[PDB]
RNA sequence: GAGGGCGUGAAACCGUUAAGAGGUAAACGGGUGGGGUCCGCGCAGUCCGCCCGGAGGAUUCAACCCGGCGGCGGGUCCGG
RNA sequence: CGGCUACCCACCCGACCCGUCUUGAAACACGGACCAAGGAGUCUAACACGUGCGCGAGUCGGGGGCUCGCACGAAAGCCGC
């Protein structure tokens, strides 16, 4: 139950801060859980996403065991795009299909210096 | 030929017309519901013959046979199994009727439990596959 | 309960539950919805402190200053017991039960 | 905005209602007739230890 | 309680409980107390006798503070002091009497009433009516003034 | 006035030897008028001015 | 305190269904459906009720203990009877009549047991 | 048509007690049973005074309830009051007497028991005296209620003796025209 | 049957189809009759439940006692 | 085969268009082409009376103070030297 007098239970204010949060908060909102073997290996529940991961879909019309690479991230649309997930139009042109990143399981990361630092902050805080 | 309840007599209704509102025929911004005309000139209040008849306490039905379906039961709405099982004691006078917002999946279980307990359900075969 | 020691932290987020002190009672908690009879669970020191806090009919309340327990309107009130005790049925007329309907 | 929102009750009636509600909480047929589940519960006025 | 209000029941009637002929408009007679001499005198006289005019001396800057003299009766005069005192002082002890000080309770003037029991007492007050002074000398107590 | 005993249930759920005499509040009278009245007026106390 | 509990529970209580017409008490230990005083299960000090066995076979009978109120774990003692419907009907007749325990509502227990046995058989 | 006589048969009596109080409803049930199964007019009067409202069950005072039992022939008779009893501050000494009444106040119960008496409620009164044998019914001062000193034919015209409405009983508030002879008229 | 002011889409009104009707403008109330849509009913075969007297098998009470638990009802207020 | 029905049609008899001012309305008195939504005795102070409740020669905390900073707590509870 909410105990701060400085955070809102209010539906209007929460939806407004959600749909108008800037990009460096939209990164935190578009966050994905890690697979259970990788959370065993790294001791961390969730991470922000980027351009270069290896991604499996857990629910949708496109489900199960299809570990592909992300290519674009519209933070404006709260949508990532996956390389295997396609659909043709009428005119035979393929187009990526929108997947919200809560329905996304990360199987491999892209390792980088800031990702090592974020991962170490997660492990140090989970303690 | 379903359950054939207790002794229900020849019901008289004293009028079966569901009395109409004055000048509801002439317009369509007047719906058909009854409403007491309180004009200072109105022929319905003055009770001229050849005008419509006001409802009053004389037209009331018999207290023996108030709220009687023609099958012979008194109706009682039901949502689920417990409120069906309240009629386990008095089935031969009071029929059950499944509410309109009950889904088919629970509706067939209700009508099956009612068929076990021998309780009349007035709409048993609607909303099926 | 009385003498808060951490029972609020324990019972706090079990849903639908109410946690509530003795010296600060609520009618809005002890009868939610204006119907009497909410189930309650007490504690030893609380359940001993009740008779100090409201008294008996013989001694006044010690913690609340001027307050006694209320007056009681009917002392014994099993109406079936009263009507089927012999002191009333000595002094009754008779059961008159012939219907005497309309004669044509 | 100056509608008479709040209402005052006498303190003796405020205490009388507390006494009446606690007295109604003691009878088992009242509290089952509100909607709780006391069918397999021990005594009515439950009183646990101070270890709780 | 709009649901218990008369107005919710009065719907469907044309004049809403104020007549078709009369028609409650705005302010028929006047406002407030209009026509106290002119056309409401049959209400003002016969329902408020004495409403018009001056009577007394004009007293300027009156304080309800100097004229403060509450009264206490010889009925109430015992229960300013606990009843243990009147029992012990009435249980044939000696010639002595208890002192009841009404200025402690907050009463300045002791008026006379009836039913003063024969038990003698000593009363201290700022003022005394000769009725109550006779009653105290009749039961056998004494009157004492203070300042 | 009939004042029964109540056995104190331990945290395991078993009645201990400790017994507390029932206080008289659980013998007080029961008044749904006064409970409903005071409940109504305290609910009136629990609100704000609102959209004027 | 039976009449106090009745004057509290007869309206404004739980259960109580008032829907299109007449009231149905719907108490969980009741003989008939009528929200009435003689046919009451929660309030009286001595109560009789029957229920179906969860096995599917037989009729269980719940009789209130009378030895202690304010103790609903032990207040209701229950038995199961699985017979040829005539011996159980006579058995519930003996258990009502030859005890002092509620000489009323014989026929309430009997009719409810008879209806539940006919509903149970095919 | 039948009756050129007017319609005024429906009496304006109080059939059910307008209060919702449970204990009062149970007393109504019991005394209605006694008034239709005993044929004693004492039960009729107790039943009507239980129906009767908050105003017309005015509180008895302890001194009047003493004086009406000091009358010759009422020592063993129990004084029964419908309504409440207030303790009096006037009289000193209270005899032993038994009183059956609704809602006796705390100090009144205190000094009745200090005198050594016994009070009862109406269930105990029914269990003792169902026909009300040996009971003297008492009544409270209805006309002493202060609203009844506004009611008359007028507040001033044939002397009227009936206390006109005013805010503050002082000078300059309703004293001048028609209350004294030097200013206009006098009543 | 959601096609870019695109959820749900009412009424006044209009088009078309289907039915019926036509000199006292149309519309209404009481009373019926004719037709139509549709419901139920099974269509000279629809009543059911109990008890008692007859023709079959298959079971095990019960009548009687033993054993056991729980509860009712009263008594010495025994034991407290 | 039975069926009331807000379906339609036939026939007999009764049958003037509603609202309001008015002694008088079908009026050659006024308003109304049709339809959907909005649309009118509320709130406060004060008084009087009836009613219900509590206490009772008292009664009232409505102004303050008291409790740890906890959603419901702008609540509730307590003061009486
Ligand atoms: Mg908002
Ligand atoms: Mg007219
Ligand atoms: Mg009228
Ligand atoms: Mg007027
Ligand atoms: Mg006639
Ligand atoms: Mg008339
Ligand atoms: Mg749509
Ligand atoms: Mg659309
Ligand atoms: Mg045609
Ligand atoms: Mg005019
Ligand atoms: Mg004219
Ligand atoms: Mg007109
Ligand atoms: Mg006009
Ligand atoms: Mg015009
Ligand atoms: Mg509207
Ligand atoms: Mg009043």
């Amino acid at each position: 139950m909410k105990f701060n007098p400085f955070v809102t239970s209010d539906r209007s204010k929460n939806r407004k801060r959600h749909f108008n949060a800037p990009s460096h908060i939209r990164r935190k909102i578009m966050s994905s859980p890690l697979s259970k073997e990788l959370r065993q290996k790294y001791n961390v529940r969730s991470m922000p996403i980027r351009k270069d991961d290896e991604v499996q879909v857990v629910r949708g019309h496109y489900k199960g065991q299809q570990i592909g690479k992300v290519v674009q991230v519209y933070r404006k649309k709260y949508v990532i795009y996956i390389e295997r997930v396609q659909r043709e139009k009428a005119n035979g042109t393929t187009v990526h299909v929108g997947i919200h990143p809560s329905k996304v399981v990360i199987t491999r990361l892209k390792l980088d210096k800031d990702r090592k630092k974020i991962l170490e902050r997660k492990a140090k805080s989970r303690q | 030929a379903a359950l054939r309840p207790l002794v229900k007599p020849k019901i008289v209704k004293k009028r079966t017309k569901k009395f109409i509102r004055h000048q509801s025929d002439r317009y369509v911004k007047i719906k058909r519901n009854w409403r007491k005309p309180r004009g200072i000139d109105n022929r319905v209040r003055r009770r001229f013959k050849g005008q419509i008849l006001m409802p009053n306490i004389g037209y009331g039905s018999n207290k023996k046979t108030k709220h009687m379906l023609p099958s012979g039961f008194r109706k009682f709405l039901v949502h689920n199994v417990k409120e069906l099982e309240v009629l386990l004691m008095c089935n031969k006078s009071y029929c059950a009727e499944i509410a309109h917002n009950v889904s088919s999946k629970n509706r067939k279980a209700i009508v099956e439990r009612a068929a076990q307990l021998a309780i009349r359900v007035t709409n048993p075969n609607a909303r099926l596959r | 309960y009385n003498e808060d020691n951490g029972i609020i932290k324990a019972f706090r987020n079990i849903p639908g539950i109410t946690l509530l002190n003795v010296s600060k009672l609520n009618i809005l908690k002890l009868a939610p919805g204006g119907h009497v009879g909410r189930f309650c669970i007490w504690t030893e020191s609380a359940f001993r402190k009740l008779d100090e806090l409201y008294g008996t009919w013989r001694k006044a309340a010690s913690l609340k200053s001027n307050y006694n327990l209320p007056m009681h309107k009917m002392i014994n009130t099993d109406l079936s017991r009263i009507l089927k005790s012999p002191e009333i049925q000595r002094a009754l007329r008779a059961p008159r039960k012939k219907i005497h309907r309309r004669v044509l | 905005t100056w509608r008479r929102w709040h209402r005052r009750v006498n303190t003796t009636q405020k205490r009388y209602a507390i006494c009446s509600a606690l007295a109604a909480s003691a009878l088992p047929a009242l509290v089952m007739s509100k909607g709780h589940r006391i069918e397999e519960v021990p005594e009515l006025p439950l009183v646990v230890e101070d270890k709780v | 309680p709009s649901r218990l209000r008369k107005t919710r029941k009065l719907r469907g009637h044309v004049s809403h409980g104020h007549g078709r002929i009369g028609k409650h408009r705005k302010h028929p007679g006047g406002r407030g107390n209009a026509g106290g001499l002119h056309h409401h005198r049959i209400n003002f006289d016969k329902y408020h006798p004495g409403y018009f005019g001056k009577v007394g001396m004009k007293h300027y800057h009156l304080k309800r503070n100097q004229s403060f003299c509450p009264t206490v009766n010889l009925d109430k005069l015992w229960t300013l002091v606990s009843e243990q005192t009147r029992v012990n002082a009435a249980k044939n002890k000696t010639g002595a009497a208890p002192i009841i000080d009404v200025v402690r309770s907050g009463y300045y003037k002791v008026l006379g009433k009836g039913k003063l029991p024969k038990q003698p007492v000593i009363v201290k007050a700022k003022f005394f009516s000769r009725r109550a002074e006779e009653k105290i000398k009749s039961v056998g107590g004494a009157c004492v003034l203070v300042a | 006035c009939a004042r029964p005993l109540i056995s104190v249930y331990s945290e395991k759920g078993e009645s201990s030897g400790k017994n507390v005499t029932l206080p008289a509040v659980f013998k007080a009278p029961i008044r749904p008028d006064i409970v409903n009245f005071v409940h109504t007026n305290l609910r009136k106390n629990n609100r704000q001015p609102y959209a004027v | 305190s039976a009449h106090l509990q009745w004057m509290v529970v007869r309206n404004c209580s739980s259960f109580l269904i008032k829907r299109n017409k007449q009231t149905y008490s719907t108490e969980p230990n009741n003989l008939k459906a009528r929200n009435s005083f003689r046919y009451n299960g929660l309030i009286h000090r001595k109560t009789v009720g029957v229920e179906p066995a969860a096995d599917g076979k037989g009729v269980v009978v719940v009789i209130k203990r009378r030895s202690g109120q304010r103790k609903p774990a032990t207040s209701y003692v229950r038995t199961t009877i699985n017979k040829n419907a005539r011996a159980t009907l006579s058995s519930i007749r003996h258990m009502i009549r030859k005890n002092k325990y509620r000489p009323d509502l014989r026929m309430a227990a009997i009719r409810r047991a008879s209806a539940i046995l006919r509903s149970q058989k095919p | 048509g039948v009756d050129i006589r007017h319609n005024k048969d429906r009496k304006v009596r109080r059939k059910e007690p307008k209060s919702q109080d449970i204990y009062l409803r149970l007393l109504v049930k019991l005394y209605r049973f006694l008034a239709r199964r005993t044929n004693s007019t004492f039960n009729q009067v107790v039943l009507k005074r239980l129906f009767m409202s908050r105003t017309n069950r005015p509180p008895l005072s302890l001194s009047r309830m003493i004086r009406k039992m000091k009358l010759p022939g009422r020592e063993n008779k129990t004084a029964v009051v419908v309504g409440t009893i207030t303790d009096d501050v006037r009289v000193q000494e209270v005899p032993k007497l038994k009183v059956c009444a609704l809602r006796v106040t705390s100090r009144a119960r205190s000094r009745i028991l200090r005198a050594g008496g016994k009070i009862l409620t109406f269930d105990q009164l029914a269990l003792d005296s169902p026909k009300g044998c040996g009971t003297v019914l008492l009544s409270g001062p209805r006309k002493g209620r202060e609203v009844y000193r506004h009611f008359g034919k007028a507040p001033g015209t044939p002397h009227s003796h009936t206390k006109p409405y005013v805010r503050s009983k002082g000078r300059k508030f309703e004293r001048a025209r028609g209350r004294r002879a030097s200013r206009g008229y006098k009543n």
